Order: structure tokens, then C-alpha cells, then sequence
RNA sequence: AUUCUUGGAUUUAUUGAAGACUAACUACUGCGAAAGCAUUUGCCAAGGACGUUUUCAUUAAUCAAGAACGAAAGUUAGGG
RNA sequence: UGAAUAGGGUGAAGCCAGAGGAAACUCUGGUGGAGGCUCGUAGCGGUUUGACGUGCAAAUCGAUCGUCGAAUUUGGGUAUAG
RNA sequence: GCAGUUGGACGUGGGUUAGUCGAUCCUAAGAGAUGGGGAAGCUCCGUUUCAAAGGCCUGAUUUUAUGCAGGCCACCAUCGAAGGGAAUCCGGUUAAGAUUCCGGAACCUGGUGGUUCUUCACGGUAACGUAACUGAAUGUGGAGACGUCGCGAGCCCUGGGAGGAGUUAUCUUUUCUUCUUAACAGCUUAUCACCCGAAUUGGUUUAUCCGGAAUGGGGUCUUAUGGCUGGAAGAGGCCAGCACCUUUGCUGGCUCCGGUGCGCUUGACGGCCGUGAAAAUCCACAGGAAGGAAUAGUUUUCAUGCCAGGUCGUACUGAUAACCGCAGCAGGUCUCCAAGGUGAACAGCCUCUAGUUGAUAGAAUAAUGUGAUAAGGGAAGUCGGCAAAAUAGAUCCGUAACUUCGGGAUAAGGAUUGGCUCUAAGUUAGAACUGGUACGGACAAGGGGAAUCUGACUGUCUAAUUAAAACAUAGCAUUGCGAUGGU
RNA sequence: GCGGGAGUAACUAUGACUCUCUUAAGGUAGCCAAAUGCCUCGUCAUCUAAUUAGUGACGCGCAUGAAUGGAUUAACGAGAUUCCCACUGUCCCUAUCUACUAUCUAGCGAAACCACAGCCAAGGGAACGGGCUUGGCAGAAUCAGCGGGGAAAGAAGACCCU
RNA sequence: UGGCUUGUGGCAGUCAAGCGUUCAUAGCGACAUUGCUUUUUGAUUCUUCGAUGUCGGCUCUUCCUAUCAUACCGAAGCAGAAUUCGGUAAGCGUUGGAUUGUUCACCCACUAAUAGGGAACGUGAGCUGGGUUUAGACCGUCGUGAGACAGGUUAGUUUUAC
């Protein structure tokens, strides 16, 4: 939205950033909570603080893969 | 007529470009048959993107000696490895997302990513972003087990394969597209192609078989057979059904 | 008649999979301010009516604008 | 794979405060971050006009005109030959 | 391209002294060497197990030492940077130059003197002392290791004191100018984290945070702009005094202090994604004693003596007479350093450190081709507003359709400046006064109103007559197509 | 890939609708005199000293028509027309002054480069004569100028055929 | 291109019956032709490929009158004057703008008023390069097609010293 500028029309250009924020701000982590969770590296959600791992499958925390496994 | 651009694709300048510099793209390596408690099975190191795939990977400690020197073990990204979590292997193993392990020893409707399909390739399918198949064929499918491969079609599998169960990780080129097209030809440098392209119509009936006519329009034919030669098979190959 | 069948259909049984809906109970029934609400079980969570009372002491009624909610059909993006 | 853009103007998103509003709108200031945001030099492009063509370069010279954190420019090494 | 006392032309010889500055290992682009085969050669393949390298045990020979052969050990395997991978300052002197010769002071590479823990023996013991024999870290796990982007808080002109001179011309000793300095070690600061943990609240602050201040278990620590201290007993320097053969040669000597950048400090922190590399050497290889205080050593560090440093490039040009346009041609040509005041910076303006006008010349200065000015007119002229004119800053007022709501606005329509005084004995803005052609006075610095098209946007382009409507573009659909694909 | 011939409504004037032939069978939403129109100064309004542009429509479509798509519809340009305001050496209208050279001089020293010859009017003619027929005319030493011929500086023409 | 003829044709003499109030000739002229001529408009490969480069205009270098206007004259079916017609005679004068590439086509404002014909239309080593011989790209129209067209559109070499 910032870089994409001009780029696209009505649909797409102003429409991304509402897709960006909720990928944005720092949260807590599964096992700590100061403030450093965010998207890490892409699709891998880190953690600065303590240093520990997420199991969910492709987007943030848990996706469809650890909704079945992780559940039955 | 000239050389067709469609025959410059065996050799070429531009089929060439870094191949060592990769450090390992995503198959699998060694990672114990038992799961007697288990040996070669341990925790994820770094994450570090291959280039060739387009997406972030990972390094894997087992029991042998690898953080940095060794250079071999990369292993599947799945949301979101990191240090301080195991994986395990095995046959009849623990069945979990981000745990690599058997077609057999999985359910029916599993999804699955980083899996293999013929005899033995240690990794095939769906190793970059996004992607991952579908193991629907045990059960009232019952020695030659099969992956409905995610258009429609067919393979079949004797025994055959290990993946990681899951979705894998990333989500950012259908999710979510890109914006300009320099920034698109960061994928035909990591990869041997041309790139981009000129219309058929406008490029001579000389050098593609596509041109002809002062007023531009297609000159041989669009729909062109499977057994046919290189300049003279263009266009849209074996056109089953148009529209 | 198009159509489907000797390249074995309809079907009968067995086995496996995918989605939707819940017959009977079902009513001259109950709930929700209206739109609306049908298998069974569990969790968070709301409203009405009754009963001896206890209790703050007009705190109320109504309300243009304004705010929030919206059957179906239609539109946008990703699935099925 | 190595090197290079000084100077100068704005600012969503995130987050807080203050007046105001049944509540929401509204409405006043601070904190702050994403730009083909944007602007002028380096690097770098070529619209108009006059003089040359037995002359300085085998398409030359003067006046005049464009871009710059983006599909950016450039050196070196190395490979591809009808 | 002339003269010519001149030249790289012409001819002859000399000068360039390194462990010290470059000439190496391993990772990338990328590539090489060798043998046999698959096969028609090319070539791919093998190197990945031996190889290569290292530890432990045994036998024969020889010596100041030594060196070799056999037996035993699985836990690793291709090649090449600019980014990764030794050391250094200052003066004398030269026809020329030294981190090179040389003078003075360093450092790297080998030959001489001093011991700390696991674990163990003997003696002694709160203790501590010593003889026998002591190679030594292919890792759990962490590092060397890489997209874009934002706010801080510190880092100057000038003065003070000392020496010297009052200007060809009216006149001038608190006027101007010169002088005003110095490797290293010791001393000892911002960030981080066992202040994780967290009661509390330093930090413009939103603050969970982290600190004055308080708590554990018994409690504290690293890195580091600057400053302070040592070296320097000594050395230089504004400027003068003598010898005196009057050619030429020496000897003596001053001041020393206060207001400030874009270096470095900050990958943390803030916050986004396209998701951040690989490796040899090397770090990594797990702390005990006294509460801490305090005190010592380390397969480490201190003390101390002698030799040797390989092997060449080294002159010098590097916008050039050495490169390079056949050329003594209006040329191509990597790339280093950064003062004053005026104007944002690196425009312009103009002086320093500092440099220089080329292989022909004089006098007049037609026609014609090369520069500016002006009455009146105001587009009337020419393929052709091409050419040429209006206007311009700072600050305040005032202002148009309609939206893919990311927009248009500097529309139009109007008004004023510098300087000096005063507001306040110290940003800046408000009051007040006069004049000229005009306050931006060199330099420098927007034309506006009204109607209309196409490619969405930015982007690619015909090398010696075609810069576009050609083609790309983020995005979307059908078809091949299960990849041992389609091609 | 997406038709012809014939007949037909008060009244100038037109064909809704109907019949017939032919072929595999004959088009919707929306728009028009085009980068495409023979016919056409078509036909009408407004503008202009004339004005066909500006801008207003007419219907008289040689030959418009939904996916290598009609249609909604904002921002942006060394790209394309006109009206309107101030105005302009482009011109009217040319003059004057200035820089440099021409004139003139020294030195050394180019360039592709070699037809006997060099008047005009009339006449014949390898066909447009200074050159051949008659007639009129034509002297030399020398320098500065200027674009009319011969047709320069040059390449075996650009049209055109093998 | 030049030559030739005057095809296609222009002009005049003019046969002069008609018709204009009577009335062959104020005027109008059936029907057409003879001589001249080279203008509408072309017949012909005679003469030409080691160049035969286009149109409208600017600028400057001629001659004739198939005569617009100025000197001189005569006549009418002409009242002065308006109107209508013919002879002698080439020294001179012969506009400004708008439509249209453009003279043609076609209109206006004046003014004393705004002619005819040839000459390498002076005429690209004086000048513009709009008109005018190739090369981006598109449409209509035609052919199995690469592509074409007696149809239109968009960009696309004026060198130098006589």
C-alpha cells in the first residue's frame, strides 16, 4: 500500500493495508510476552524474547493443518 | 524462417546462472526408519532462504554434526519453526503438522507438503510457498495407495512416499500479488528462462510461426497437435476443449 | 424421442468417500421487541413469567435528529 | 560480485491526549511510520536551432531539453560464436 | 603548421635497496588437473571409501640430534573474491626517492629466564610443598552470516597574551599581521544482561518497560566518543646577536587559553516485508577460593639474549609527448583528496594553499556572415507564436466543475517588502519614518481563462534518414500438463 | 457464421404487417456519416468584414453491432484542434551603434583536381551551337565582387525494364 | 522531355434562313462550315537511363499586345446624363481580405478601378520545403496464403568554396 503507490486502482491499492495490519503489530508469544511478535520471517512467526516455536501450518499461529491433528 | 525462441531452451547464455551459491533447496535428507524412541530426530536450528523456491526454509540438528560446517540437512518451513521444538520421523509415527513421516501411516484426507511420488526422490512435491497435495487413496484403495494430485488427475504410488503433514509455510504471491514487474523478474534469474514476452501476431511469420498479414493476425493455426516439430508446435498445445 | 446400455447399464449386496438436510416426534405448541428460530451433547452468554417478601423513593412515559441491528435477491476477494 | 545519490518538502497505518457527543459522529494537539511520497546534485537520457561535410572524431561542434530509493545507474571477473 | 639559443627528435650513460606496500587460504560467480569407462568423438563420471591428515603400539639401524618400516584408529572428503584471510610512524639526504637507503623509535616470524583447575600420589597441614610420568576441544550448542525504512544527544567561529611596524598622501602605536605545537600507555564513559525476576517509578512521554530506590540466592559485571595522566630531563618557532677572511661560517630566543558539524556513538530501540546467505584459521571447549572485601596464575602471560627475513615489481607517466584516436589530431580515459565570506547543499559569488594563456604576425577595420538599441502599430507577417513579449521572491488575504475519496489549489482576484530607528540590553515578530527609476535593486526568480482525445499509471525502442497508436505492465481466464510433466 | 422478390394503412406521404421464393438457418442491448461513405459546398442552427472549424444537428448507413468484446469511467504527459485576455522584430519599416574578419601583409604550405576553345541575332543540323553558314560585335597589363547560363564539387540515375 | 498533327477542341470570318414591336444581322442566330490557330484536351515510342529533383508564394533579372485603365476619334432602335457598340494606339498605372493545400471552386469590404499571352512559369551551388517518387503502425476492399489495392489514414535526409 505504502510500496504499491499508484500501482492497481480502487479494489486492490487501497484495500491491501487492511490486509497488512493484521499481519502488523507485536504480540505475545505461546511461552513469554514482551513485545516481539510479529511476522518474523514469512509465514514463521518469531520471537526475539525467549526464543520459541509455533506449530499451526502456513499464516500466524494455526491454520487448517493444526486444527485437525493438533485437535482430534 | 530463423531459430524459433521456444528451441533456445536445452542450452543457452541464458540457460545459465548460480547453482553451488544455493544452499541446499528443499528435499529431505536421512532421518531414521525406527522411531525406537528414535535416533536421527532433533530440534530446528536457522531459517534461511534458498534460492530456486522463493520462500524461507530452515536448517535441522539430528544426532550428527550440524548447526554450520556440514552442509546438506535443510528442512521443510512450516509455520513457524524456530528453535526449541522436535520433530520425529519413522514409520509408524506420531502423527503431527511439521513432523515428516509416512503416506501409510496417515489417514485418509490429509494434507501433506514436501512429498515424494515415484520410487524414492526425497522430495517432490510442494517444497516452496502455498502449495501442498492430497493423500485420498487408502482404504477401499487397498495395496497401490494414490495421491489425487490437486487438479483432477491421476498417479499411481506402490508404496512410495514420506512428507511433512500440513500446509506449508509463506502465502504471499496468490494471497497476496506483487506490484510492479522488475520486481517479478527476481524469479527469472533464480530460475533459467526468458523472460518477458512479445505477442505471436506481432513477431514475424520468420522468426515464430504465429505472424502473418500486413493487417497482423495468426498465420498457420493456433490449435497445433502433440506430435509435431519445434517451430511448427506453438500456440495453445492439443486444444481439448475451447472455452 | 433426445438420452443411457453387451466396452455389462438399471439393480442387489458389500466396501470406501463427499456435501446438504434433520422424516417421525409435530401440535388448535413454545420462544424472540420484529426479521427469525427444528437430531443429540457440551461450553460461554441473554431475556420473560411466578413466589413470600426484602428494598432506592418519580428515578418515569414518549421522542424529530442520531446510533446500532437487517429475510431473500445482487456486488467484491478467497474457498468449496 | 564490488563501488555511488549531499541537500530540501509532505506523511496514511499504528498509538495516546483534550474539548464534544445518550452512545457514535464530530473535533483540537502530541507521539510516530509505509512511499515510482518526492526533490536536487553525483551516476545517467536526448526535444528544438545555428554553424560544419576537400574539417578536429570515417555522423562532428555550439546554444537548447529529461531521470535519480525506483522496473535505479555503473566497474570487474567469467561463459555463450553463425 | 614559423623563428629557435630548444626537445622524449638526436646520442650516451646513470638512477630506482621491503618481512615492512602488492605477490595467500577458504566460501560465491565461475573453473581446473588426472585415470578408466558409459558412448561416435566431445565429454560426463570417479575424487565423497582408500586417498589426504592425525593419535597410539612394536622392531632393526645410527646420532649432538635424528630419520625409517610394520601394526592399530569408522563418525571429515570440488574450486575461485573486490566482500571473509600478517605489519608502521617520523626526519635527514639525493642529478632521483624511501613505513625501503640512512638517523631515531616500534611490531610480526626461531634459539635464553618465572606457574593456575578437573583428576591423582607422597610429605606436611587452618597451612602448603614437591620426586617418578602427564599427547590433550572432527560438539550439545552458539558465532563469524547480508531486503526496505524513522525520531535522538553530544563534536565552532573567535578571543587572550607576547614580539614588530604606523605607510611615498592628509593622518594614525588597545590598528593590522605573524606567533599561539606534538605518536603511546595508563586513567576510565554510552549501550547490554541473573535486574531474567519484578514491589516501585528516573526517562517530553502513551510504557507491562528499564533506573534513582527496594527485593532475592550470596550477589552485581562486560564493552566504550571524550577527559585525566605519562613520554618530553628534552625539541621546534614570531624575532635577533656575533665571527668576519667580508667571499663565507654560526650562535642566541617569546606567549600558550574560553563559548561548537553530516566523524564515532545506535543491526539495539521504533516499525513494515520481498524474509536475510557460506566457510578454513579462530572464538565456541561448562570456575574454584575469601559473604562480596581481597589476591594470584593459566596448552596463557611476563622477563631476556643472539642471528636471519624469502622472491621479484619498485625509475615513472597515470586526462598522459609514456595510456589511447595509424597521427606532435578541437578525442577516448578507471579514479583518490575537500579553506574563508556571500547564496539551502556541492548552483551562483570569489580569494587561498597553489598553477598557468598552446609550433606565425601588424595596421586599417568595406560589401557580406557572425551582437545590442529605438519612434509608432499590436498580429496585421511567414509552411511555421518557430522566434519574441507578459510575469516572478518572502508573508498575509481570497479562490472553480466533479471523483476510482489517493486527488484538484501556486486557479481566478489582490496587497506589501530591503535599509535605519524602536519594541526586549540577545530566536523572531510587531510598531514607526523617509526617499529614488525601482528594496530580490549585480547575481537570482511561475503567464492566465474556456471547450475537447487515446494508451489505466511508471516502462521498452530501430548503433550512419521512422521516439509511435508498435511491444511490455501489476492483474485475469481457457488449454497442454502428475513432473520419470508439457516443452 | 448472422438473405432476396412482391404486395399493403383517410391525405400529401409512409409500411406497420402479410405473402412468396431461396438457403444450413437469417441478429440483441447500445451507437453512427468514421484511421472506413461512391453519393455531398448533403441538410439545419449559431458564429465570422467572408467562416464548412468553433458547434448544432439532419437521416439520404456505397458497407455499425457484445470475449484476440460492447460499456461504466477518476488520476497522469518533450503527443492532437478552436474560442478568449494581456501581448509580441515575425512583419509593417527600416535605421543606428558594437564585437570578429573580409581589404592587406609575413612566414611555412593543402584539397579531389590534366578536352583544341570560350559573343549574339537569324539559318541549316547527331534534333536547344561561343564552336558550323551569313551578318552585327569582340584588344592587352590587373584587383575587389556575385549567384543566371554552360549545368560545378560526384556516384556507371531515384523513375524504368531485363 | 523535345519534335509532329490539332485528334479532343477554342476563337473569328461567315452561308442567314429565322425572331425581336414592324423588321436577315439594335439584339437574338436554326443549321454548321472554311481559313487561321495551338488554350480545352491529348493521339504518337519520332528523340532520351555514367540523372530528365515537384507545387503555391516571398525576393530580384524581359519582350509582345488575342487591350482592364490613362491620350485621340466616330455611330445607335441613347433626352442631357445614365446606357449600348466600333476604329487609331504599348510610354505609364493595374488594391485589401476570408472560405478553400491552392490560382480553380466561392463570398465580402472598398477604391479612380483591379487586363490578356508567351518567355526552361527569373526560379532549390538566392528561398520556404506546407504542395511533392522508398522504409514504424491501422482501417476499408480483394485473394487459399506470405500479402495486395487506379481507396483513405500516422512518423519518416535541401550537401559545398562557381
Amino acid at each position: 500500500t505504502g510500496k504499491y503507490g499508484v500501482r492497481y486502482g480502487s479494489s486492490l491499492r487501497r484495500q491491501v493495508k487492511k490486509l497488512e495490519i493484521q499481519q502488523h503489530a507485536r504480540y505475545d508469544c505461546s511461552f513469554c510476552g514482551k513485545k516481539t511478535v510479529k511476522r518474523g520471517a514469512a509465514g514463521i512467526w518469531t520471537c526475539s524474547c525467549c526464543k520459541k516455536t509455533v506449530a499451526g501450518g502456513a499464516y500466524t499461529v494455526s491454520t487448517a493443518a493444526a486444527a485437525t491433528v493438533r485437535s482430534t | 524462417g530463423r531459430v524459433i525462441r521456444n528451441q533456445r531452451k536445452g542450452a543457452g547464455s541464458i540457460f545459465t546462472s548460480h547453482t553451488r551459491l544455493r544452499q541446499g533447496a528443499a528435499k529431505l535428507r536421512t532421518l531414521d526408519y525406527a522411531e525406537r524412541h528414535g535416533y536421527i530426530r532433533g530440534i530446528v536450528k536457522q531459517i534461511v532462504h534458498d534460492s530456486g523456491r522463493g520462500a524461507p526454509l530452515a536448517k535441522v540438528v539430528f544426532r550428527d554434526p550440524y548447526k554450520y560446517r556440514l552442509r546438506e540437512e535443510i528442512f521443510i518451513a512450516n509455520e513457524g519453526v524456530h528453535t526449541g521444538q522436535f520433530i520425529y520421523a519413522g514409520k509408524k509415527a506420531s502423527l503431527n503438522v511439521g513432523n515428516v513421516l509416512p503416506l501409510g501411516s496417515v489417514p485418509e484426507g490429509t494434507i501433506v507438503s514436501n512429498v515424494e511420488e515415484k520410487p524414492g526422490d526425497r522430495g517432490a512435491l510442494a517444497r516452496a510457498s502455498g502449495n501442498y497435495v492430497i493423500i485420498i487413496g487408502h482404504n477401499p484403495d487397498e495395496n497401490k495407495t494414490r495421491v489425487r494430485l490437486p487438479s483432477g488427475a491421476k498417479k499411481v504410488i506402490s508404496s512410495d512416499a514420506r512428507g511433512v503433514i500440513g500446509v506449508i509455510a509463506g502465502g504471499g504471491r496468490v494471497d497476496k500479488p506483487l506490484l510492479k514487474a522488475g520486481r517479478a523478474f527476481h524469479k527469472y534469474r533464480l530460475k533459467r528462462n526468458s523472460w518477458p514476452k512479445t505477442r505471436g501476431v506481432a513477431m514475424n511469420p520468420v522468426d515464430h510461426p504465429h505472424g502473418g498479414g500486413n493487417h497482423q493476425h495468426i498465420g498457420k493455426a493456433s490449435t497445433i497437435s502433440r506430435g509435431a516439430v519445434s517451430g511448427q508446435k506453438a500456440g495453445l498445445i492439443a486444444a481439448r476443449r475451447t472455452g
